[PDB]
RNA sequence: CCGAGUGUUACAGCCCCCCCGGCAGCAGCACUCGCCGAAUCCCGGGGCCGAGGGAGCGAGACCCGUCGCCGCGCUCUCCC
RNA sequence: GGCGGGUCGCGCCGUCGGGCCCGGGGGGCCACGCGCGCGUCCCCCGAAGGGGGGGACGGCGGAGAGCGCACGGGGUCGGC
RNA sequence: AGAACUGGCGCUGCGGGAUGAACCGAACGCCGGGUUAAGGCGCCCGAUGCCGACGCUCAUCAGACCCCAGAAAAGGUGUU
RNA sequence: UAGCCCUGAAAAUGGAUGGCGCUGGAGCGUCGGGCCCAUACCCGGCCGUCGCCGGCGUCGAGAGUGGACGGGAGCGGCGGCCCGGAGCCCCGCGGACGCUACGCCGCGACGAGUAGGAGGGCCGCUGCGGUGAGCCUUGAAGCCUAGGGCGCGGGCCCGG
RNA sequence: GGUUGGCCUCGGAUAGCCGGUCCCCGCCGGGGGUCCGGUGCGGAGUGCCCUUCGUCCUGGGAAACGGGGCGCGGCCGGAA
């Protein structure tokens, strides 16, 4: 199985064209001439009986609705969210300094790591200088400002990934009582993981902070209008 | 009905040549860029080469 | 002595114009020649509003029309 | 002895046209049964009225199998 | 007051002409996005809050946009 | 001689470039680039009307825009001792909705309206023939309602 | 209903602004020589706070007023 032998230059359109691609292929001298289970039989099981049992598995409902829709019409490709694109901007690079619009934190200034597998872009301003730790981000919910910090070469851990940050629920009490679920008065102390999952990355990317002279009071404030500061006006 | 002029593959179910048309433009349009960028710098290199 | 400001007849001892012979290498270009254009044309991106509505010529289908046209690649040869 | 009309011939023009051709001394092509015989055309050879090649064929002598993809493809879904 | 040709009003909303039968645009099912017509964009009042271009004009009665809603002969060493 | 301004230029309630107001213009002339919006134009959704049709094949077995057999001769593809022949459904007995034909489905263009003319009313009122094994003193008609809705509307259904 | 306040020369415009030796009006102000800046940088295209998450440990620069006051008391300032 080789690979596709016809590079690209313009989405779906090839730079070789049919007949060179002809050649290319060597089709010349490739061209051709030459050219269930219902289920298994069960055993009998009983005195003065034989006769192995029917060939049936699934079979036909003991129910049918009183009525029913018709079938969808397929209309194209159309493809689930896991399988979309990922795009990120231009000026979002990893170690850029990022501001958080309308999470809890509002305007707490954070350092993006790594675009995450599904979109949402992983990143933690230290928890020893804000509050921010390894949470996830919307991409079009931050600013990004145009100084960085180049961590290019730190790491990343490679088991934290888009599974990794997620909330958690099995809804099992449907009676009502006044409890509300027994488990949605308790902020997680499941952080004993967590916590050893950011002293990996918060006690390696302070060296790359800590170069650069103003940064790390840079990153303790937070971001604000306040008067004649109009954004269009602004450089971010 | 969509629109040839916007979409690929609508003018090509319209009109095949349209797709040969269209790289034998995108490739000489990425050779006359060639073609002029290397004159700008191979001309102003030599007179780099002066000063 | 130097410099400035005026007024004369004066034609290189600032310059400018018109000619007869040229070069660099030519750019509708170092936003005034901006002209008029694209089978002589294409690429990429941002804003908005919208999502109306039993396709299987095959298998005698069976959990389950990722199906038609259209353009595309991979294998049923081999080597690097 | 001057001023035009039709025709012939000469050299000179133009990213001319005829896919032309015609023998010779890298890019593009929706173009691909070696063996031979059905015509057509061309190239050869000493002859001089024959064979050996090549190019192309709107016709016959030589001349099947889909396998899983991906999709600017018969009006949006999420297996967010 | 009375005819000719064509359009309109009557039977006809809508945008504009401040106002309106007939002017000017445009004719109309119920709505969303887009773009214009006539007319406009100091503020009533949507839009020139353009670093708009060249000139003309001073009124002790200035001027100010088809129909259209106010002026003439004559004159001024007023200014161009 | 001709542009602007001035004289010529007087009317009765207080008053009209629409008003406020404007004089490096918000005036007049010649023009530029943006920009503002109608029921107009374009694209989309829906309603109706007109036009042109589709479907009696509910045919999960119909497979059909040229098909037969069956004889005399031929090549390919199938199972060999270079000679050879129909298999009619099945391991599953299964397979959505539909066609009030006066009903369903598709596609395209259109939609102003007085006088006037037609069509539809599953709009409404009163009585009659039929019919709902209708409905009710465990509450009919009528009337009231900041109650719940339905229809483009005429109107209607329900709750109290 | 609002998401930080500016606690102030006169004004000129074919001209203005600032700093400053000497000559005069009860230790302030008016005049002139002198120096500046001036598409205003002693610039409301600005300036002061600030975009201050808090705290702890622990060193340098700055800093000798303390700064928030429900303290206490006194002063004179401000009549459009
Ligand atoms: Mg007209």
């Amino acid at each position: 199985p080789h690979c596709s032998r016809n590079p690209v230059l313009v989405r779906g359109i090839g730079r070789y064209s049919r007949s060179a691609m002809y050649s290319r292929k060597a089709m010349y001298k490739r061209k051709y001439s030459a050219a269930v289970l219902a289920t298994v039989t069960k055993p009998v099981g009983g005195d003065k009986n034989g006769g192995t049992r029917v060939v049936k598995l699934r079979k036909m409902p003991r129910y049918y609705p009183t009525e029913d829709v018709p079938r969808k019409l397929l209309s194209h490709g159309k493809k689930p969210f896991s399988q979309h694109v990922r795009k990120l901007r231009a000026s979002i690079t990893p170690g850029t300094i990022l501001i958080i619009l309308t999470g809890r934190h509002r305007g707490k200034r954070v350092v993006f790591l790594k675009q995450l597998a599904s979109g949402l872009l992983l990143v933690t301003g230290p928890l020893v200088l804000n509050r921010v730790p390894l949470r996830r981000t919307h991409q079009k919910f931050v600013i990004a400002t145009s100084t960085k910090i180049d961590i290019s070469n730190v790491k990343i851990p490679k088991h934290l990934t888009d599974a990794y940050f997620k909330k958690k629920k099995l809804r099992k009490p449907r009676h009502q009582e006044g409890e509300i679920f027994d488990t949605e008065k308790e902020k997680y102390e499941i952080t004993e993981q967590r916590k050893i999952d950011q002293k990996a990355v918060d006690s390696q990317i302070l060296p790359k902070i800590k170069a650069i002279p103003q940064l790390q009071g840079y990153l303790r404030s937070v971001f604000a209008l306040t008067n004649g500061i109009y954004p269009h006006k602004l450089v971010f | 009905k969509k629109n040839p002029l916007k979409n690929l593959r609508i003018m090509l179910k319209l009109n095949p040549y349209a797709k040969t048309m269209r790289r034998n433009t995108i490739l000489r349009q990425a050779r006359n860029h060639k073609l002029r960028v290397d004159k700008a710098a191979a001309a102003a290199a030599a007179l780099q080469a002066k000063s």
